[PDB]
RNA sequence: GCUCGGCCGCACGCGCGUUACAAUGACUGGCGCAAAAAGUAUUUCCUGUCCUGGGAAGGUACGGGUAAUCUUAUUAAUACCAGUCGUGUUAGGGAUAGUUCUUUGGAAUUGUGGAUCUUGAACGAGGAAUUUCUAGUAAGUGCAAGUCAUCAGCUUGCGUUGAUUAU
């Protein structure tokens, strides 16, 4: 098998994914986000940063391969 | 000075090594004097392996 | 208030200083950035040309810092400070030294900005680079700006 | 007309040197400028002043 | 002031219950409350010295393994702290309470061994010491970590966190440590 | 010559040496002329902050302490700094304070860690011939 | 000064000089019991004391061997006549010198005098001179075309330890026969 | 078909090498177009002997106009680099047992003469 | 960027110089997909033609693609140093070209042919299917292994 | 003795070993962390400044050191901090090849080493077997010394980071 991880997100979905980080979970890393949204890791990171600048998400730890972030209001239940 | 040498003159199978040391001790002594006093203080018997070097800086 | 108006480079995390002074060198547009810059990798030890287009700035910034700290540090020693391991392949990794021309360019061009002088009075390493009153003032004010921005963070 | 004798350069490498004692070229010890093959050295070692403490 | 581990985790909230472990797991002591898991200790010069070593340092020790990772400690201190963060993000209680909980909760008790007596050679039902119980617990947890994290995207911090939580939860599906523990205890029960 | 109010202690791990100098005043810690903040691997800075937090800042606000460290590699260096600092305060409280305080800070520290006032005796092991190391040996073929 | 020489390279060179001398003297002096050589070095001179059992043969018939030697060192190294000085010093106790005694049995074995008798003669001499213990090893063909090794001990003997290097004096010689080289070691443990 | 070296012909090369007032066997203009190891061999020196050698070829090359092929020139200089002035000659190159006759082509100037005479035989097996 | 507005315009498969180009990938290391292009040259090609090196290959403009084919055609005319080329000065012609998809296999084939014809050691050696650089054939290379001129498939 | 080969020749069998199969990773920057060894019969040995070159490397412009004084009390590399790359024969891995450039040597072709572009193989953790090893130890990580004009995947040593498990 291979995992096709999308290398672009449509301008149709973008801030819809960004504004609702809790779809990923209680804990956001490269791996979590890669799993949930089927986005390739580099873009996963870029998303992390974007929605971190956006006050939606906060850094717990950064170690060269490891991103650890949490959601501000807490995990907010889907749909 | 260390020289590490293989024991057997041959390739005879076990590798054994010889740690061969030669230690050199270097001392310095400084004097404030005139020539004759120097030649007085150097007047005694010394064991063979000793190197003695003398240098003279004038002082005013 | 005894919170110090003044802060030495020694009081400041070096990474910050470098990115900051590089910023200053861009805003100033005070550097030449030669032509061989485009086609050349840092050291002989590297497979890929640098990922930051700004390296010349960064490398120069850091360079100044080195010269601020270690005075009389000539090019070769810097090639070693600025060098790394190099994979020779199935041969063991071994130490390797940086390129010269880039570093010497950075020092020529930093004399040009009055931030370092070539010492003619050291009779050992003659024409080794030492920071100036001026360059010192400049670096120390960058450093201070930084350090205050740091103690401003509660 | 022996003119060609020994006329190949011995300037450097293995033939430039030899053991002062036994005249071996092989495994020569050049390290303190002592020019002695390993075996010959091992023999002279106490006369040269090289102790084994270790 | 009572030091917290990494500065964010209070040791005072960890209490061990099972009377075998209280002498065998470090964190109770003034000497075992450490900001940093790195002692540079002499823990191996005598038989039981290993006991006096902080449990997290022990775990870190187990992590440092395979030829390429040997003797890189900083890496493992990072991995551990991160995994601990992910742990507090999942459970929400002291990642230590979870760890210690999961060292206690997963490791063998019964194990089988060959005891020759005259003619008898066959496996026999044997009980596991406290020290070995702990040691094994850690060995297992981390081996599961490696096997899983090997070619995956999940990092060691992640794999390890997953494992620690499952290990305390007793999950025999999600926890490798408990997979082996139960397997061993079953081999043992069958060999009596 | 005017003998200063100085105290000078040393500290050691592996090939690393720390000389800490203690004088009275508004407390600085400068290692190699720089704040602890900038010590290279960040993680073990807390190792240096340990005896500080253990004694409380109250002892340290009264004293400027400057530690120069030259030695082996990052970690041992950190341990040397630790050591020198720790027994430095102790030496100060010996000369300039009552002995009693020296004693109670000694006990205070050592109950936490002994590596502070006592040096790690361990050093490297020389290599035995016939191996890639100081014990392990060239592989052997038996059959 | 002459030339600035490496203290290391100089000293090794001095040792090599000494050894060349020792080989030279043991080789060309072979008839009178030759033990040792002691070299003092003056900017003016080089003084060599030849420590020997029979000084009389070092000198020869009114400096036949002496003058020969002195001139040999002269042509060999190059030296001024004031620059070289050779003294011969007697070894007061011949029984405490190995190289001497091995020269003795070299001699006695050349004259076809039997092994055990000769060995005994020297051993009895050595202990007569107050040496605590002595041993002699003769190796090579003795009996037949097949090599033998014969040891003769009497008195007190140490082999192992640093004391070995102190108390034990050893010398070897190669002895020549129509049949080949046979060889002889003498270990005299010295007294305290 | 043509024959070209660094954009030059045999006519052109012979025009640089027979170029007036260049008394070195291999002139600088030619040596600039060589690979680095040759340039190195030239600028570093050369031996007088090779001159005589090339001369022999000159003699053997003009002495068979009718096309029976040249009279072979035996020599031990393997370390010799081919000058274009040798193209069309046949030269014995010693392989250590034997003199290998080699006929020169336009494509072989840059390389050493040794590169042609086989020093050894290839390996053709059997045991099982 | 990640966001692309119309999913309709992204080219997964791109085609440059008789060779496919992987679209979901970073542009220069995607350009590595050509014989003659390794990573450093691709990064150069991006610096001359002012193409974003952090971008993807699907985001490629056809204009750009033709310009790249042009780079490869006359590289030295586009600037760039001579010392950066796969072919410095050809045996036949003194010119400096850089080796394309097809052109490379061509020139190598040619070289080796003139080496057979020459009857040099190493050309013969190539023909024989042996190691050229003069290393040891006693031990390694056994049960067959790739000899010179490696072709990826 | 001299000249050229040969010991390096390859269907294969057997030993030491270097490097890898990657995310505890590779790569791009940043970062005043070693120890121990060496060193000039005067320009030859360590080499520090300086200058030129994109680079390996070249100048010879100013200099020190037969050395606790000079190279240096530095110049090591794991490690750490950013950033790229995102589990796929991918930048993992680089064998093998073709041009160019440089250095040691009368001599480098049968690639002495080094540099630049290319080219990119096997290898996805290894069957039966089997080696060494208990603490600054294993393992990783570089550095020196021997060899030496040039040539370390070897040896002999040197530190750095530092274990699992027995007892
Ligand atoms: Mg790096
Ligand atoms: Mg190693
Ligand atoms: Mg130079
Ligand atoms: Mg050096
Ligand atoms: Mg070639
Ligand atoms: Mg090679
Ligand atoms: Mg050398
Ligand atoms: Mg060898
Ligand atoms: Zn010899």
């Amino acid at each position: 098998d291979k995992v096709n991880h999308a290398v672009f997100i449509e301008k149709k979905n973008v801030e819809s994914i960004i504004n609702n980080p809790s779809k990923v979970g209680k804990v956001l890393t490269v791996s979590t986000v890669v799993e949930k949204l089927k986005v390739n890791g580099s873009l996963a990171r870029q998303l992390m940063r974007t929605m971190a600048d956006r006050k939606l998400v906060e850094k717990v730890a950064k170690n060269g391969n490891q991103w650890v972030y949490s959601v501000i209001g807490g995990v907010k239940e889907d749909k | 000075l260390v020289i590490t040498v293989r024991k057997s003159p041959c390739g005879e199978g076990s590798k054994t090594w010889d740690r061969f040391e030669m230690r050199i001790y270097k001392r310095i002594i400084d004097l404030t004097c005139n020539v004759p006093d120097v030649k007085t203080i150097t007047n005694f018997r010394i064991d063979p392996g000793v190197e003695i070097e003398l240098t003279m800086t004038a002082d005013q | 208030s005894n919170n110090q108006s003044f802060f030495t480079v020694k009081d400041v995390a070096a990474a910050d200083f470098i990115r900051e002074y590089a910023s200053h060198l861009k805003k100033a547009n005070k550097l030449s950035i030669p032509e061989f810059t485009q086609w050349t990798t840092t050291s002989v030890a590297r497979e890929l040309a640098p990922q930051d287009s700004d390296w010349v700035y960064i490398r120069t910034a850091a360079l100044a810092r080195k010269v601020y700290l270690k005075p009389h540090t000539g090019i070769s020693t810097l090639k070693h400070i600025f060098g790394s391991n190099k994979d020779r392949g199935n041969l063991r990794n071994k130490h390797q030294a940086c390129h010269g021309k880039i570093l010497r360019w950075a020092l020529k061009s930093l004399e040009d900005l009055k931030i370092i002088r070539k010492d003619k009075n050291s009779a050992t390493k003659k024409f080794s680079r030492v920071i100036t009153k001026e360059g010192m003032t400049e670096l120390n004010r960058i450093a201070t700006q930084i350090a205050i921005k740091q103690r401003q963070a509660k | 007309p022996n003119k060609l004798w020994r006329t190949h350069p011995r300037n450097y490498g293995k033939d430039s040197k030899e053991c002062r004692v036994c005249g071996a070229r092989q495994g020569l010890i050049t390290k303190y400028e002592m020019m002695t093959c390993r075996r010959c050295f091992r023999e002279q070692a106490p006369h040269i002043g090289f102790v084994k403490y270790r | 002031t009572q030091p917290k581990l990494f500065g964010k985790w209070n040791y005072d909230e960890v209490k061990i219950q099972d009377p075998c472990f209280q002498n065998y797991i470090a964190c109770t002591t003034t000497k075992s409350q450490v900001f940093v898991p790195h002692t540079a200790g002499r823990y191996q010069v005598k038989k039981f010295r290993k006991t006096q070593c902080p449990i997290v340092e022990r775990l870190i020790g187990t992590l440092m393994f395979h030829g390429r990772n040997a003797g890189k400690k900083a890496l493992c201190i990072k991995v551990v702290k991160n995994a601990f963060e992910i742990i507090h993000l999942v459970t929400g209680r002291n990642p230590l309470e979870v760890f210690v909980g999961a060292v206690q909760n997963a490791g063998p008790r019964e194990d089988s061994t060959r005891i020759g007596t005259a003619g008898v050679v066959r496996k026999q039902a044997v009980d596991v010491a406290p020290m070995r119980r702990v040691n094994l617990a850690i060995y297992f947890i981390i081996k599961g970590c490696r096997e899983s994290a090997f070619k995956s995207m999940r990092s060691i911090a992640e794999t390890l966190a997953d494992e620690i939580i499952n290990a305390e939860k007793n999950n025999t599906q999600s926890s490798w440590a408990i997979r082996k523990k139960d397997e061993i205890e079953k081999v043992a029960k069958g060999n009596r | 010559q005017q003998k200063p109010q100085l105290v000078q202690t040393f500290g050691r791990k592996k090939n690393a040496v720390a000389v800490a100098s203690v004088r009275p005043g508004k407390g600085l810690l400068k290692v190699n002329g720089s704040p602890i903040d900038m010590i290279n691997p960040q993680i073990l800075q807390a190792k240096i902050y340990e005896p500080i937090l253990l004694l409380g800042q109250q002892k340290f606000a009264n004293l400027d302490i400057r530690i120069r460290v030259r030695g082996s590699g990052y970690t041992s260096q950190v341990y040397a700094i630790r050591q020198a600092l720790s027994k430095g305060i102790v030496a100060y409280h010996a000369k300039y304070v009552d002995e009693n305080s020296k004693r109670e800070i000694k006990e205070q520290l050592m109950q936490y860690d002994r590596s502070l006032l006592v040096a790690d005796p361990r050093r490297m092991e020389p290599k035995k011939c016939g191996g890639r190391g100081a014990r392990s040996k060239m592989q052997k073929a038996y059959r | 000064t002459t030339r600035a020489i490496n203290k290391k390279k100089k000293f090794v060179a001095d040792g090599v000089f000494n050894a060349e001398l020792h080989s030279f003297f043991s080789k060309s002096l072979q008839d009178a019991g030759y033990a040792g050589i002691e070299v003092r070095r003056t900017p003016t001179k080089t003084e060599i004391r030849i420590k020997a059992t029979k000084p009389q043969q070092v000198i020869g018939v009114e400096g036949k061997k002496h003058k020969e030697l002195t001139q040999f060192l002269q042509k060999r190294f190059g030296y001024s006549d004031d620059q070289i000085q050779i003294w011969a010093e007697p070894i007061k106790f011949k029984g405490l010198c190995a190289s001497a005694q091995v020269e003795a049995m070299n001699y006695k074995l050349l004259k076809d005098v039997p092994v055990r008798l000769a060995a005994n003669y020297i051993i009895k001499s050595v202990i007569q001179d107050g040496a605590k213990g002595c041993e002699i090893i003769i190796s090579g063909k003795l009996k037949q075309q097949r090599a033998k090794t014969m040891k003769f001990k009497q008195g007190y003997m140490i082999c192992t330890g640093q004391p070995k290097n102190d108390y034990i004096d050893v010398a070897v010689r190669h002895v020549f026969f129509k049949q080949g080289i046979m060889g002889v070691k003498v270990k005299i443990m010295l007294p305290y | 078909k043509k024959f070209t070296f660094r954009g030059k012909g045999l006519e052109e090369l012979t025009a640089l090498a027979s170029g007036s007032n260049s008394e070195k066997l291999i002139s600088d203009e030619l040596a600039a177009l060589f690979d680095a190891k040759t340039r190195r061999r030239v600028k570093r020196g050369i031996s007088e002997k090779y001159a005589k050698f090339v001369n022999k070829v000159r003699r053997s090359k003009e002495k068979c106009p009718a096309g029976e092929k040249p009279v072979p020139v035996k020599t031990h200089y393997r370390s010799m680099i081919v000058i274009p002035e040798l193209v069309g000659g046949i030269v014995g190159v010693y392989n250590g047992k034997e003199f290998v006759n080699v006929e020169v082509k336009f494509d072989m100037i840059g390389k050493y003469l040794a590169e042609f005479a086989m020093t050894y035989k290839p390996t053709t097996h059997g045991k099982t | 960027s990640f966001v692309i507005e119309k999913e309709s315009d992204f080219k997964y498969i791109h085609r440059i110089l008789n060779t496919n180009i992987d679209g979901k990938r970073i542009t220069p290391i995607a350009l590595t997909g050509i014989r003659g292009i390794g990573r450093r040259f691709a990064y150069i090609i991006c610096k001359v033609l002012k193409i974003d090196p952090n971008a993807r290959a699907g985001l490629l403009t056809e204009d750009q693609c033709n310009k790249i084919t042009d780079l490869i055609a006359d590289p030295e005319a586009h600037g760039i140093p001579t010392w950066l080329l796969n072919r410095i000065n050809d045996f036949k012609d003194g010119k400096n070209y850089q080796m394309a998809s097809n052109t490379l296999d061509t020139k190598m084939r040619e070289d080796l042919e003139r080496l057979k014809k020459i009857k040099s050691h190493r050309g013969l050696r190539h023909f024989w299917g042996l190691k050229v650089r003069g290393q040891h054939t006693k031990t390694s290379g056994r049960h067959g292994v790739v000899c010179g001129v490696v072709r990826k498939n």
